RNA sequence: CCGCCGGGCAGCUUCCGGGAAACCAAAGUCUUUGGGUUCCGGGGGGAGUAUGGUUGCAAAGCUGAAACUUAAAGGAAUUGACGGAAGGGCACCACCAGGAGUGGAGCCUGCGGCUUAAUUUGACCAACACGGGAAACCUCACCCGGCCCGGACACGGACAGGAUUGACAGAUUGAUAGCUCUUUCUCGAUUCCGUGGGUGGUGGUGCAUGGCCGUUCUUAGUUGGUGGAGCGAUUUGUCUGGUUAAUUCCGAUAACGAACGAGACUCUGGCAUGCUAACUAGUUACGCGACCCCGGUCGGCGUAACUUCUUAGAGGGACAAGUGGCGUUCAGCCACCCGAGAUUGAGCAAUAACAGGUCUGUGAUGCCCUUAGAUGUCCGGGGCUGCACGCGCGCUACACUGACUGGCUCAGCGUGUGCCUACCCUACGCCGGCAGGCGCGGGUAACCCGUUGAACCCCAUUCGUGAUGGGGAUCGGGGAUUGCAAUUAUUCCCCAUGAACGAGGAAUUCCCAGUAAGUGCGGGUCAUAAGCUUGCGUUGAUUAAGUCCCUGCCCUUUGUACACA
């Protein structure tokens, strides 16, 4: 009826962008270089990107991971 | 035998109502009362007092 | 609906050949219906409850609660009754306490205070009640001194039209069924009494059984 | 002997009348209040107490307060309840005659207690093998840790110049939970951060409730309408008597007509050589086939009749009908013939109720609880099983009326492949001593398991009165089966181990005809599974046809200072 142990968060989305500005750089000019590295995919050959998290490597959609 | 809701609490309602009995069936029950003894009452007829035949054809 | 009467007055007074129940009160016949008295009377007839009493016996599991009211009704001019009826349930109660109180309108002698001018004002003389232990009298009075009573007989006195009157009560007067129907007594032998000018001997009239007996003979058998 | 008169103790009857009523020819002639006159009461207690007077030899008597305390004390009558009051009757939840026992022993299970992180909890005739409560996980509520949100919606923040969804590494953890710390990736308006406000609980309260059940209460009891009595609560009907299992009837009668309960009913048990019919049941004949010395056996094969057996529908049948007694000669009872039965057994079952049980059956529920650090839910582990003790329900026993080992020969209830649901009943053939394992098959079922080849029983062996071949508790080891997982042995098997127990103290439970009891088989529980419970057959008695003595129940009368009785 009426309730003991009550509600905090959930797991949340997502409000700070252009998260694309420390994947790609860019200078003034056609010069088109990327920060990050990029997936060798079989369902996603180019587009996705690779992972900056915490420490190591790792791709975060087929969740394909790279180390030392 | 059904439930009402109150804001004070709940309830409980039993409504049983005993059916008349019918020959059709639509209203009621088809079969009377187990100890419903219907006498039919008999037509009068007069007895006769002397002996009459009834030729004909 | 409609008022199909069993008994043999019931049967004269709505076939209307009664003009009006003070000639079934100067036969003294009992009244045993209660169609007659709204039948002369329900314009005006006025009711009562003057309690609704939870008497109660007590049984083998637990305490057998019956309601017991009291109706006083009785037109504003010359007639009150006095029901009283027990039932399981207060509304069954007061209906019957009102058909037995119909039944047991008794008619209601009212008369003068010294000098006779006018329409008659009280008792014409004075009358007493007893039932149980209580005992109600009712003293005539000057006019326009209303009853003095408690509000049970204050309220059947006012509503028998005795619109002033003196009224002393003795006895156990807290018990409001005995107090009532005392007052209803001293009302109702109002007319028993035997006043001087009453001694004119009696021209008797024809009785309403005999002077109706072949319409009687007609109109049901 | 029959009257009359006066007064005397009385009585009966009565709508004189009176009274709160019991009642009373006075307790009447009282509010319609007055014949005459003494004595005396003023709520209940304190109290006929103290003190004073007076009397007495004395005990004591007459006069006789107050302080103080108290909301009732009391009278008459009604209805219940109660009675170690009476009169009738009734029941193996009572007794008698008995039978099987229980209580004694081991063990199974529930309960109190003890112990513990927890050993959750409801209930103490009418709780205690009850919650369909036989919990390894789930159940699960309890305990110890860790995830998730399953914050709907609205308002305002910050806001496709992305609040961090999910996340293998590596630390941490129990866990390959990204729960959280050290590359901030993929995802793309779902949503959060405050704010209100819902939602969920096997949390509390059955003493806020419904519903359902149990019980008072398995007995015969209960209530209106009108009429009678009484001021009234109430009573009458609903009863003297007989009779019945029965407030069941005959019948009496200020009651008449009615309703519920009993009965009636419904299912079941029993009887049909008459009906209806049967390749999902059979019988008999017939023809083959097998066997034995024309015949006999065959659940061997196939079909010409029939429905006795089996299935199951309509009917039928038994009604105290008939006879002899008993009784108002009514209601009915007893006996006997005829006969399948001359009381089979159950289900439903009233008015009024208990603060009986259930919020732990529910999305039936009022109110209250607690405002991440779950009493929601999920997962991992434990516990619900813990053991100095006491109790209840039960199983096995204490042997020869037996055990063991062969052999022989008989049932009826039923159930069976699932919505999720992934787990069914199993014949038959191989392997293994058993537990079981492996193959192919039948069955959504009168088809297959299945002619259900069940036990006890019966027959034949061995045992020999010895805690013995009774008993099988406890306990070591090994093998199987279900399961994600068996340790606190889940269950089954194999071997070995062999406790108490010599018929149970006071006390006590159930029962009377296919009944008690012995004996196994089905259902529920169930993945595994019955020492329970619900059903079922099988073998089948002793005693009794009665009583109120005990325990209680019903009706009448009477008594009450009882009425949470
Ligand atoms: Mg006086
Ligand atoms: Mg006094
Ligand atoms: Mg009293
Ligand atoms: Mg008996
Ligand atoms: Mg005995
Ligand atoms: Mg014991
Ligand atoms: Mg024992
Ligand atoms: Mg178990
Ligand atoms: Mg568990
Ligand atoms: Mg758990
Ligand atoms: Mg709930
Ligand atoms: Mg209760
Ligand atoms: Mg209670
Ligand atoms: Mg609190
Ligand atoms: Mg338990
Ligand atoms: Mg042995
Ligand atoms: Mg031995
Ligand atoms: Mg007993
Ligand atoms: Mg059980
Ligand atoms: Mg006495
Ligand atoms: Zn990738």
């Amino acid at each position: 009826k009426s309730y003991t142990t009550p509600k905090k968060n959930k797991h949340k989305r997502k409000k700070v962008k252009l998260a694309v500005l420390k994947y790609y750089k860019v200078d003034e000019n056609g010069k088109i270089s990327r920060l990050r590295r990029e997936c060798p995919s079989d369902e996603c050959g180019a587009g996705v990107f690779m992972a900056s998290h915490f420490d190591r490597h790792y791709c975060g959609k087929c969740c394909l991971t790279y180390c030392f | 035998v059904r439930h009402v809701l109150l804001r004070q609490g709940v309830l409980g309602i039993k409504v049983k109502i005993m059916l008349p009995w019918d020959p059709s069936g639509k209203i009621g029950p088809k079969k009377p009362l187990p100890d419903h003894v219907s006498i039919v009452e008999p037509k009068d007829e007069i007895l006769p007092t002397t002996p009459i035949s009834e030729q004909k054809g | 609906k409609e008022w199909l009467p069993v008994t043999k007055l019931g049967r004269l007074v709505k076939d209307m050949k009664i003009k009006s129940l003070e000639e079934i009160y100067l036969f003294s016949l009992p009244i045993k219906e209660s169609e007659i008295i709204d039948f002369f009377l329900g314009a005006s007839l006025k009711d009562e409850v003057l309690k609704i009493m939870p008497v109660q016996k007590q049984t083998r599991a637990g305490q057998r609660t019956r309601f017991k009211a009291f109706v006083a009704i009785g037109d504003y001019n010359g007639h009150v009754g006095l029901g009283v009826k027990c039932s399981k349930e207060v509304a069954t109660a007061i209906r019957g306490a009102i058909i037995l109180a119909k039944l047991s309108i008794v008619p209601v002698r009212r008369g003068y205070w010294g000098n006779k001018i006018g329409k008659p004002h009280t008792v014409p003389c004075k009358v007493t009640g007893r039932c149980g232990s209580v005992l109600v009298r009712l003293i005539p009075a000057p006019r326009g001194t209303g009853i003095v009573s408690a509000p049970v007989p204050k309220k059947l006195l006012m509503m028998a039209g005795i619109d002033d009157c003196y009224t002393s009560a003795r006895g156990c007067t807290a018990t409001l069924g005995n107090f009532a129907k005392a007052t209803f007594d001293a009302i109702s032998k109002t007319y028993s009494y035997l006043t001087p000018d009453l001694w004119k001997e009696t021209v008797f009239t024809k009785s309403p059984y005999q002077e109706f007996t072949d319409h009687l003979v007609k109109t049901h058998t």
